[PDB]
């Protein structure tokens, strides 16, 4: 129950990290 | 170009669609009051208010509703027990129902002044550009909030023509509702009685009376004008963060504190009369008069109220329970069902030993039992290798007198501990713990979670505050420009 | 142990509504420019 | 603009908008208003703390009895 | 009605959706402990 | 004016090589005479207990305060 | 209106406040206009204390 | 800023005259209490 | 010109240092709260009001001394001289602990003059308040541990005494009472001190290596000290290589001097929240469901239950003489002994 | 009738007006020569 809470959350960080990196807005 | 906390600087330059949002937070705070109030009214139990009152089950707006005079219900009960009433229209049910239709008329007139926004009153025609006239309003609504003020204080509270306020003894046994005569003596800014609030609202009331006829009949003078840089909406508000925050700091501790306008028969004890052990002196001042007038130990204890004693359980403070432990008082060890009676421990030699109670710092604390003089003569050792002091070598038999057990006693060492652990919480009740699944650990009485609450939101709108009172007064910088000067029409040059 | 029925309710709400409202207003923004 | 009833009604109520009477004023006025008032937010505070006892006066619970 | 002349748009940009989604789902990992207790 | 020109211009000197001797001193007589025990009410080292306790002095009451620490003083606590 | 901030291309709002002027000493018209306005209070504070000493 | 003229006070006067007084007062008094026998 | 701007002019003088009216606020109000310290940590005694000795004059060194708050049975008094507790006799007023309200009350005064003073320079140059809005992080911190704590609890027995080891003491007893550690605010309260730390040391080592003309006998020479730096280096640079080690770096400076401003005021902010909610006593001690599961089943240990452990330790060895006015007395198989379990 | 602890305000409430007299006086007098 509280679990999968935590181990989803935490995927959704990593995923973000990944976001950041390679598709950050091309400062123009 | 809006950041996510500019989106509402839209209103800030024309007050139709200022007063729109203004009407909207008015119909969503009169909803939420009405929604909350039906909500408690289906988990609320009216049958039994000595052992099982609405402080105990965690209500927050009965309080409110109950401190001013509804306590009937249509459905034929009310909150001191009396079963048949005949309450009228004036109920809790009632006043639910009545601010919800508010919050539905104020919506419609928040939609009102959205779609129609465009009214010369706003502007000023000179210009045609919108502008307030500041010191006018205010004095107009002074105006208005000394005479309702006064008016409140004269016809209500005093029961003149309305049903009075809330009145109790010290002990919080017999309060009702009743009338209150004024008093200005200087017995009336003792804050623990309740003619001072009849006498404040008055007199409060007339100074704003004067006061707003001041205002309208007065311009400010220059040297104020432009220091506090009226005729600026964002200095209102400045002023207002203040005054605001204020209020919630002193009513935060008049809460925590207690005064007359926060009985404890619709509040809970507050800690300081635990930390005095207020009501135990009261109990032992009726056992020996009592006594005196010729009485056995089970006579005397059983002309003490149930509830006398439930108030010297240490469940009923709002210092025991945490933040994240979540439900009411009832969700912290269950229904109480009844009272046990006084419990005395003595040795075998004879002597009456007293139990020492647990002060409230503490989430647990050892069992010492203490004689006369205050030298320790029995005790439950933490040890399982070693005594001087235990249950086995000093046999320590609990007496009990009052409540359902009356003479009885138990001299068998273990039920004799049970006793003495859960006797360092002060009298001893019968609870039921299947009906919520409670699980034994504190929960803090709503009088609390109020003051918790208030006493953030007051420090947060300090930061508040000084945000807008910034903004104001450095409006010149935040700005390149100056709302001195009128925009600028026509450049003239000077080039070599 | 005993597991709260709405400590789940209160987790699901506290991040599905603040990333939809971050969401939505970041699309519009973006048909502003196209 | 909309030319309507009540508007018109309230419109002198909102025509003044920013006359200022000349120089100081009433401040030195507003000065005597504000310093009594902090005298009095001073008595009323020291009587709850206990730290001003004016008899005939008890700052108890006592005081419903 | 007559449109409003202070109707301005708001503004959102990717790298603030970036920075408030982690806050958003980092603030979540910390209090979710204590709502389930 | 920088510092420390006008602390070594003869105008300071004449004045205050007279008087900062007298604070020093001052400051020493206050401490070895016994008084600086006396003012701040602060107990001597021989004396911090009675004869007949071994118990602190510790206040119980705050409007007999004063009261109480009377009493504890004559009793040589 | 107010268009503030290239910072990154935003925008802040502040107030526009009315021009100061002093006053002019009144007509006698508006004299006895606010006349009105006065005595009515003096006697409604009058009659508010009155009511005060009777529901005592 | 202030004038070199220098007046018997100024604000620098008081300024380091309620840091040096007391300071030397209190200098003498700790120096005493070291030659206090425990 | 009237006499109030004469007055005011005058206050707004070129001096070397600015008196303002804030400075008619913040200088009587902190002299005196810092010279009541330092009275205290040399004269006056703590002898009658925790049985402690804390003072040069009783003999102790730098570390042990401090000024020490009233007795558990003043109540909330505010320990006025004239007021009738000390009825005007200095002695009885140092010996009751009035020292402690005077320094907390003036230095209250203090900090309320020194953000006005923030503010007044800034007005006065022009410049935005910005190092006043910063300073309310302080005042917030302050105002919520020194004041409005004790005013929750049960006298200002209970609020932390000025002094390095009196202090000292306050957090052996938040760790064992409130359990502070595990309190969510605090928490963010860490993460926050540190986190500013952390932008500081990485700030200062990247600007430092950055700098236009390095070498090339710099020819630049203005410096406009109020500028701080933000013009010695090229931020292209710093950019381009931290956008390589870490994959993130700034492109605006504006928002990473902001950013710079905002992550360890939040931090004070969320811990003052924290602690003004440990005032009413409600606190994160436990969690409710490993209470449960190690009440059923006692072969289940955790470092959560171990910290309840050393907590609980904690509390009744310390509290008999930290808490001398409740008079405990424990017998020594009642105290909690690791070997007992 | 007084209590002593209402001239212990009456005193405090003295010392007051003393001690913000005083500072005012001296700076207005201060300010106003080397004008
Ligand atoms: C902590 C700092 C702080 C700051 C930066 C501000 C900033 C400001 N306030 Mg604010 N204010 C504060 C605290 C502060 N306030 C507090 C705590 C209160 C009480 C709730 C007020 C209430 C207040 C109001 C209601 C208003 C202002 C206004 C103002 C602005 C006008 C000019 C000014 O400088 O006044 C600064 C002057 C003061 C704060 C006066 C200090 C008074 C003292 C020293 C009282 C001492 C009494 C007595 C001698 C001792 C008592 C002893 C005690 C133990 C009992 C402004 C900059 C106005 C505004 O919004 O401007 C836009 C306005 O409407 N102030
Ligand atoms: C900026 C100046 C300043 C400020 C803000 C403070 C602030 C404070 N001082 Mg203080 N002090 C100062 C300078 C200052 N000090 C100086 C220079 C001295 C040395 C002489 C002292 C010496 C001193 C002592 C020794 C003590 C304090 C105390 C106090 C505090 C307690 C509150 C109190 O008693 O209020 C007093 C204020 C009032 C009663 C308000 C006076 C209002 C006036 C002037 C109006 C009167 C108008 C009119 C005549 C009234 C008619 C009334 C009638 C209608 C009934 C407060 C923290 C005490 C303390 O901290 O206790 C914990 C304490 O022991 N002060
Ligand atoms: C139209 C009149 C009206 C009436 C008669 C009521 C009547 C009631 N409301 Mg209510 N309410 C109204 C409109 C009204 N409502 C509106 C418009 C709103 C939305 C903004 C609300 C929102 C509201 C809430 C949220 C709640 C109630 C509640 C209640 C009930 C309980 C008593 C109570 O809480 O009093 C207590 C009232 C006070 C403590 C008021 C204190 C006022 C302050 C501090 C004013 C100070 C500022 C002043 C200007 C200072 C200067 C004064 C000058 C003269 C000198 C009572 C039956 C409660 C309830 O039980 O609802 C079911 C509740 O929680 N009301
Ligand atoms: C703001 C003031 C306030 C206060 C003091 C209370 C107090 C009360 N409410 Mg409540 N309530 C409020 C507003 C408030 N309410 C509003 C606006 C809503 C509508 C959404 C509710 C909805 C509500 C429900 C649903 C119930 C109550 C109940 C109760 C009572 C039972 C005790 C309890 O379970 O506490 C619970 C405490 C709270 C709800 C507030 C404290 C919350 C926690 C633990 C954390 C707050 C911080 C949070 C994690 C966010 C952090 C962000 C970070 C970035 C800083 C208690 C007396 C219960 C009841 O009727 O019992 C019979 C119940 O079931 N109320
Ligand atoms: C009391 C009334 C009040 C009013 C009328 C305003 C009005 C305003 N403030 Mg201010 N403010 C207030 C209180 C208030 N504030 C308080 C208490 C604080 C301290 C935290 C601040 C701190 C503050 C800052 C620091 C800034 C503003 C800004 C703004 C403006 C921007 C628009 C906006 O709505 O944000 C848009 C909406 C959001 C930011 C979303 C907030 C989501 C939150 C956190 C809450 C969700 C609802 C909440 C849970 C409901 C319960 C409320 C609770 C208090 C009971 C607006 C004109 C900004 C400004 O000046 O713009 C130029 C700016 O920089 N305000
Ligand atoms: C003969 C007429 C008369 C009488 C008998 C009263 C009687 C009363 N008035 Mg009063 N009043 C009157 C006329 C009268 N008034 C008039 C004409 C005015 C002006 C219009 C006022 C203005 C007035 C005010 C301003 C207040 C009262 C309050 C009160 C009552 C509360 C007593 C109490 O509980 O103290 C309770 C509390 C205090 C004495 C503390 C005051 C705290 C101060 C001033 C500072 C706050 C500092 C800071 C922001 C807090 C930080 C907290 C943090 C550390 C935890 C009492 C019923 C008070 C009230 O409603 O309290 C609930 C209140 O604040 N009245
Ligand atoms: C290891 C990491 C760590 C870190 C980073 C922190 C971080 C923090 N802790 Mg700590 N803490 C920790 C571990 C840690 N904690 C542990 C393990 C415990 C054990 C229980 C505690 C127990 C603890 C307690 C009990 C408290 C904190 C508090 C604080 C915070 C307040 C900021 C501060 O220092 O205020 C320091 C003080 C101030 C900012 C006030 C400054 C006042 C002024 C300006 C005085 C004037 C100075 C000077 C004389 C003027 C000079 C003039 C001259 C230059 C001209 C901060 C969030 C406090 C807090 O959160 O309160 C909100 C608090 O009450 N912590
Ligand atoms: C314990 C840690 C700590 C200390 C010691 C401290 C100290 C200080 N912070 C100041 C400022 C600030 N601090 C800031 C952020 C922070 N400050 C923090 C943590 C601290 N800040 C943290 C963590 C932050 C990050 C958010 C900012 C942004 C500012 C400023 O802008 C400001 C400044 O000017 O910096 C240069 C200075 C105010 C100078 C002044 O004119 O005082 C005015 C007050 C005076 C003169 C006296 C006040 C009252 C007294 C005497 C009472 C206190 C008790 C006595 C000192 C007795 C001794 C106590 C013992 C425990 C030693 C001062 C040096
Ligand atoms: C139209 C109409 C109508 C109707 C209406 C209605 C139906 C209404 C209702 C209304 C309502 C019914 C409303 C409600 C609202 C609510 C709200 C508004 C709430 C809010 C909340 C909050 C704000 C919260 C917060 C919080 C949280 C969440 C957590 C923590 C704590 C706190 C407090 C922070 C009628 C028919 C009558 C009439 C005609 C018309
Ligand atoms: C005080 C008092 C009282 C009460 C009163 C009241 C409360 C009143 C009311 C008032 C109000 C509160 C009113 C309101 C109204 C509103 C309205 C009248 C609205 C309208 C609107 C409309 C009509 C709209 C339309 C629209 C639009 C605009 C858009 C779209 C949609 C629609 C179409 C819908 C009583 C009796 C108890 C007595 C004593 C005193
Ligand atoms: C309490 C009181 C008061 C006040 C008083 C005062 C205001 C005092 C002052 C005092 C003071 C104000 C003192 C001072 C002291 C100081 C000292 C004692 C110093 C020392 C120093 C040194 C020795 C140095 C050291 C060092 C450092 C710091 C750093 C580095 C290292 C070295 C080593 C160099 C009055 C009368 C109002 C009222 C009644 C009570």
């Amino acid at each position: 129950m509280e679990t999968i809470t935590y181990v989803f959350i935490f995927a959704c960080i990593i995923a973000l990290f990944f976001f950041a990196i390679f598709f950050r807005e091309p400062p123009r | 170009g809006l950041p996510w906390y500019r989106v509402h600087t839209v209103l800030i330059n024309d007050p139709g669609r200022l007063i729109a949002a203004h009407l909207m937070h008015t119909a969503l705070v009169a909803g939420w009051a009405g929604s909350m109030a039906l909500y408690e009214l289906a988990t609320f139990d009216p049958s039994d208010p000595v052992l099982n009152p609405m402080w105990r089950q965690g209500m927050f707006v009965l309080p409110f509703m109950a401190r001013l005079g509804v306590t009937g219900s249509w459905s034929g009960w009310s909150i001191t027990g009396e079963t048949g009433i005949d309450p009228g229209f004036w109920s809790f049910e009632g006043v639910a129902l009545a601010h919800i239709v508010l919050s539905g008329l104020l919506f419609l007139a928040a939609c009102w002044h959205w779609v129609y926004w465009d009214l010369e009153l706003f502007r000023d025609p000179r210009t045609g550009e919108p502008a307030l006239d500041l010191p006018k309003m205010f004095g107009i609504h002074l105006f208005l909030a000394g005479l309702l003020c006064f008016g409140f204080g004269a016809f209500h509270l005093t029961g003149l023509f309305g049903p009075g306020m809330w009145v109790s003894d010290p002990y919080g046994l017999t309060g009702s509702v009743q009338p209150v005569a004024p008093e200005w003596g200087p017995d009336g800014f003792n804050p623990y009685n309740p003619g001072g609030v009849v006498a404040h609202h008055i007199a409060a009331g007339i100074v704003g009376i004067i006061a707003g006829l001041f205002h309208i009949l007065v311009r400010p003078p220059q040297r104020l004008y432009k220091a506090l840089r009226m005729g600026n909406i964002e200095t209102v508000l400045s002023s207002s963060i203040a005054a605001v925050f204020f209020a919630a700091f002193v009513v935060a501790g008049t809460m925590w504190y207690g005064s007359a306008t926060t009985p404890i028969e619709l509040f809970g004890p507050t800690r300081y009369q635990w930390d005095s052990s207020y009501f135990q002196q009261e109990i032992n001042r009726r056992v020996q008069a009592s006594l005196a007038s010729g009485a056995t130990l089970e006579e005397a204890w059983s002309a003490i109220p149930e509830k006398l004693a439930f108030y010297d359980y240490i469940g009923n403070n709002p210092a025991k329970g945490g933040l994240f432990r979540t439900g009411p008082m009832n969700k912290g060890d269950g229904i109480a069902q009844a009272w046990k009676g006084h419990a005395v421990f003595r040795n075998k030699e004879g002597e009456e030993l007293f139990v020492r109670r647990m002060p409230a710092f503490f989430e647990s604390f050892p069992v010492i039992l203490t004689d006369k003089n205050g030298v320790v003569k029995a005790d439950i050792p933490f040890r399982r290798a070693e005594s001087k002091y235990s249950f086995e070598q000093q046999g320590v038999t609990v007496s009990f007198y009052g409540g359902e057990l009356n003479g009885q006693t138990f001299t068998d060492p273990p039920t004799v501990k049970s006793y003495a652990r859960k006797a360092i919480f002060g009298e001893i009740f019968e609870f039921d713990t299947e009906t919520l699944n409670s699980d034994g650990i504190f929960r803090t009485s709503p009088r609390g979670w109020f003051t918790f609450a208030h006493a953030v939101f007051a420090l947060l709108f300090f930061f508040g505050h000084i945000w807008h009172g910034a903004r104001t007064l450095f409006r010149d910088v935040f700005s390149g420009i100056d709302p001195e000067l009128s925009p600028e029409q026509v450049e003239w040059g000077f080039y070599q | 142990m005993e597991v709260n029925q709405l400590g789940l309710i209160a987790t699901a709400l506290f991040v599905l509504v603040p990333s939809v409202f971050l969401i939505i207003l970041y699309v519009q923004t973006e048909s502003q420019q196209k | 603009a909309r030319r309507t009833w009540l508007g018109d009604i309230l419109r002198p109520l909102n025509s003044e908008y920013g006359k200022v009477a000349p120089g100081w004023g009433t401040t030195p006025l507003m000065a005597v208003f504000m310093g009594l008032f902090l005298v009095f937010l001073l008595i009323i505070l020291e009587i709850y703390n206990s730290t001003l006892i004016l008899d005939g006066v008890n700052v108890s619970w006592k005081a419903l009895g | 009605m007559e449109p409003n002349p202070n109707r301005q748009p708001v503004e959102l940009n990717r790298t603030s959706l970036y920075l408030g989604l982690l806050l958003i789902l980092v603030l979540a990992l910390l209090f979710s402990s204590y709502f389930f207790n | 004016r920088p510092f420390s020109d006008i602390i070594t211009s003869v105008r300071y000197w004449v004045i205050h090589s007279i008087t900062i001797p007298a604070l020093f001193i001052a400051g020493w007589l206050f401490v070895s005479t016994g008084l600086a025990y006396d003012v701040f009410g602060t107990p001597r080292p021989d004396s911090y207990y009675a004869q007949e306790q071994r118990s602190i002095p510790l206040v119980t009451d705050r409007f007999e305060a004063k009261q109480q620490v009377e009493t504890f003083l004559e009793q040589l606590k | 209106m107010r268009y503030t901030t290239d910072e990154g291309g935003r925008l802040n709002n502040f107030a526009i406040e009315p021009k100061v002027y002093q006053a002019q000493p009144w007509t006698p018209q508006q004299k006895v206009r606010a006349a009105l306005l006065v005595g009515g209070g003096l006697l409604l504070v009058a009659g508010l204390v009155a009511i005060a000493v009777g529901v005592s | 800023q202030e004038p070199v003229s220098y007046p018997i006070f100024t604000v620098r006067w008081v300024a380091v005259h309620t840091l040096a007084v007391p300071t030397i007062f209190f200098l003498g008094a700790i120096a005493a209490m070291q030659f206090i026998q425990r | 010109r009237g006499w109030f701007d004469i007055l005011d002019d005058w206050l707004k003088r070129d001096r070397f240092v600015f008196v303002g009216w804030s400075g008619i606020l913040l200088f009587p109000c902190a002299y005196l709260a810092l010279g009541g310290w330092l009275t205290g940590t040399t004269f006056v005694t703590s002898w009658y009001t925790h049985g402690l000795a804390s003072s040069y004059l009783e003999g102790c060194n730098f570390l042990t001394v401090a000024v020490s708050t009233p007795a558990n049975s003043m109540g909330h008094s505010l320990l006025l001289l004239w007021g009738p507790e000390a009825q005007g006799d200095f002695t009885r007023w140092c010996q009751l602990g009035g020292l402690w309200t005077f320094i907390a009350l003036h230095g209250a005064f203090g900090l309320i003059g020194f953000m006005l003073r923030q503010f007044e320079i800034a007005r006065l140059v022009g410049v935005r308040p910005y190092n006043a809005i910063a300073f309310s992080a302080p005042i917030a911190v302050f105002v919520s541990v020194f004041l409005i704590y004790p005013l929750g609890q049960s006298s200002w027995f209970f609020a932390p005494s000025f002094g390095v080891a009196a202090i000292f003491r306050f957090l052996l007893f938040f760790q064992g009472f409130h359990n502070w550690t595990l309190n969510p605010f605090h928490m963010m309260g860490v993460a926050g001190v540190l986190g500013g730390a952390l932008l500081c040391a990485i700030h200062g080592a990247t600007v430092e290596n950055t700098l236009f003309q390095d070498g090339e006998g710099a020819s630049t020479f203005r410096a406009f000290n109020p500028t701080q730096a933000e013009e010695t280096y090229s931020m292209v640079t710093a950019n381009r290589f931290w956008s390589q080690i870490f994959g993130i770096a700034f492109s605006n400076k504006r928002w990473l001097h902001f950013f710079m401003l905002f992550v360890p005021v939040t931090g004070l902010w969320m811990s003052a929240i924290g602690v003004v909610g440990l005032a009413l006593n409600l606190r994160s001690y436990d969690f409710i469901s490993q209470e449960i599961r190690a009440a059923e089943d006692p072969e289940f240990e955790t470092f959560y239950t171990k910290n309840l452990l050393l907590n609980e330790g904690i509390r009744a060895w310390m509290a008999p003489q930290d808490q001398p006015h409740e008079n405990f007395v424990f017998p020594e198989e009642v105290l909690p002994r690791g070997n007992a379990l | 009738t007084i209590t002593p602890s209402l001239k212990g305000f009456f005193i405090g409430l003295l010392s007051g007006a003393v001690v913000l007299g005083l500072t005012f006086a001296v700076l207005i007098a201060i300010s106003q020569i080397d004008k």
